């Protein structure tokens, strides 16, 4: 019994979600129910709902207007459709499976938990297709002067400085991803105090997605 | 109907720890299917414990679970370094599944550190652009759980916050940042704005100033 979920990655903002999990190595009409649950990068677990062949489902209260869970006996799959998703939507989303203990002909019981799991699909809502970052100096005031890389996407963007003459002392953050749907990030490096009034500090911002590219001299404000 | 975990708990190899999992509409009973996921890093969830006591045939002898006055408990013994990771409980009620907020267990590997904390206010640059950021930036922290807090002046700021959560660095720390976007004007308005960072019980705070 494996799952395996599928489905577009890349979502507009108030459009639909649609995901698609394809179940191996059992019926969907069998005594299993079929849950959707997802996660917000380095947020916790959030259940969305589950469904039994006969149609019978349940779903998150706080998810209850915009949610659909659908089953396809025909393809053996189940799927959950998302509407007017916006940027708190973007995470993993899993499908998982979990038992129905019936001693009875037709009784729904809770003796079981989620079992088995996919891997997961991630889905990510943004409004912006390609979006080139601006760039900062962050000034020093050893000293600590730094680079932002603001609202860009997509995710990849890469830093260094001086050219990569510099290879000491830099620390570059992992980006966060805003409510708006873009990324920002900062890079920073730690220098002596003593140069700064004589050598010269310069990020390189590389943007793979968009070939932007960014020199941006840090001086002493 | 939340159902509450600890935040984050750290032990050493060999040790042994307890979750627990709360609900805000009383006690945890049997009925409530009260099971036990965990999240290595990286990884899919899995499910350790169902049904209160139930395990998995996957699942260690050194996890086990119970009902502790009105709550569900799982208990890890013998703890290996490679149990590490963020432990999920899993609750019914009449139907709707829901999880608690998770709890990050870290098996210590090394010395407590406080984390280092630089604050930057806005660029000239930005401000003629018509715009601010402030940047908060947190290093060097283990283990690697945060909580972030900006005053403006001396009046909680909510608004226009973002925060990343702790990655690990290369010597096995943890980095984050946190973001304050503001307008120029409000930004002129106060005559500072902190970061505050909340480590362990311990707060450091940077002020910067227009």
């Amino acid at each position: 019994v494996q799952l395996q979920e599928s489905g577009p990655g890349l979502v507009k903002a108030t459009g639909t979600l649609s995901l698609n999990c394809a179940v191996s190595g059992a019926s969907i009409s069998s005594s299993n129910w079929w849950n959707w649950v997802r996660q917000s990068p380095g947020k916790g677990l959030e259940w969305i709902g589950e469904i039994y062949h006969s149609g019978t489902v349940t779903y998150n209260p706080s998810l209850k207007t915009r949610v659909t869970i659908s089953v396809d006996k025909s393809r053996n799959q189940f799927s959950l459709k998302l509407t007017s998703v916006t940027a708190a939507d973007t995470a993993k989303y899993y499908c998982a499976k979990r038992w129905d203990s019936s001693g009875w002909f037709s009784r729904h019981s809770y003796d079981y938990a989620v079992d088995v799991w996919g891997r997961g699909t991630t889905v990510i809502v943004s409004s912006a297709s390609t979006k080139g970052p601006s760039v900062f100096p962050l000034a020093p005031s050893t000293a600590a002067l730094g680079c932002l890389v603001k609202d860009y996407f997509p995710e990849p963007v890469t830093v260094s400085w001086n050219s990569g003459a510099l290879t000491s002392g830099v620390h570059t953050f992992p980006a966060v991803l805003q409510s708006s749907g873009l990324y920002s990030l900062s890079s920073v490096v730690t220098v002596p105090s003593s140069s700064l009034g004589t050598q010269t500090y310069i990020c390189n911002v590389n943007h793979k997605p968009s070939n932007t590219k960014v020199d941006k001299k840090v001086e002493p404000k | 109907t939340v159902v509450t975990q600890e935040p984050s708990l750290t032990v050493s190899p060999g040790g042994t720890v307890t979750l627990t999992c709360a609900s805000s509409a009383g006690a945890v009973t049997s009925g409530h299917c009260p099971s036990w996921f965990q999240q290595k890093p990286g990884q899919v969830p899995r499910a350790l414990i169902y049904c209160t006591n139930n395990r998995q045939s996957w699942t260690p002898a050194r996890f086990s679970g119970s009902l502790r006055g009105g709550k569900a408990a799982l208990t890890l013994s013998g703890v290996q370094p490679d149990d590490e990771g963020d432990y999920y409980c899993l609750v019914q009620y009449s139907g709707v599944w829901v999880f608690g907020g998770g709890t990050k267990l870290t098996v210590l590997s090394q010395p407590k550190a406080a984390p280092s904390v630089t604050l930057f206010p806005p660029s000239s640059e930005e401000l003629q652009a018509n715009k601010a950021t402030l940047v908060c930036l947190i290093s060097d922290f283990y283990p690697g759980a945060v909580t972030v807090a900006w005053k403006a002046d001396s009046s909680p700021v909510k608004a226009g916050v973002e925060t990343t959560t702790p990655s690990k660095q290369s010597n096995n720390k943890y980095a984050a940042s946190s973001y304050l976007s503001l307008t120029p004007e409000q930004w002129k308005s106060h005559r500072s704005y902190s970061c505050q960072v909340t480590h362990e019980g311990s707060t450091v705070e940077k002020t910067v100033a227009p």
